[PDB]
């Protein structure tokens, strides 16, 4: 290949949120619950290869 | 003092020279501990930016 080889840099990344307050009025829980799932992986390598 | 069309009012006050006293007061200067510099490189800099 004509590419070999490459090098790679970063500098500081930023990250970026956005905090909303709410209203003095409307009052907000104390506790509350929000629906979080879980992902998960599992491989497992066979052979012989096939061609 | 009161001499002229609306009378003012008396002060007095000493010449550079003598006063010989008024209250002096020592005044000890305090600031806080470790004042010290940082020289931050510039992350990203280029030919058209700094950052």
């Amino acid at each position: 290949s004509t590419i070999g080889s490459m090098n790679i840099s970063f500098q500081q990344p930023s990250m970026y949120l956005g905090f909303v307050t709410p209203r003095l009025n409307i009052p907000i829980p104390p506790r509350i619950t929000y629906p979080y799932f879980k992902l998960s992986r599992y491989t497992t390598q066979f052979q012989n290869t096939l061609a | 003092m009161s001499n002229s069309a609306i009378p003012l009012n008396v002060v007095a006050v000493q010449e550079p020279r003598l006063e010989l006293n008024n209250e002096r007061t020592w005044v000890v200067v305090k600031g806080g501990q470790q004042v010290t510099y940082y020289p931050f490189p510039s992350t990203s800099f280029s030919s058209n930016q700094f950052n």
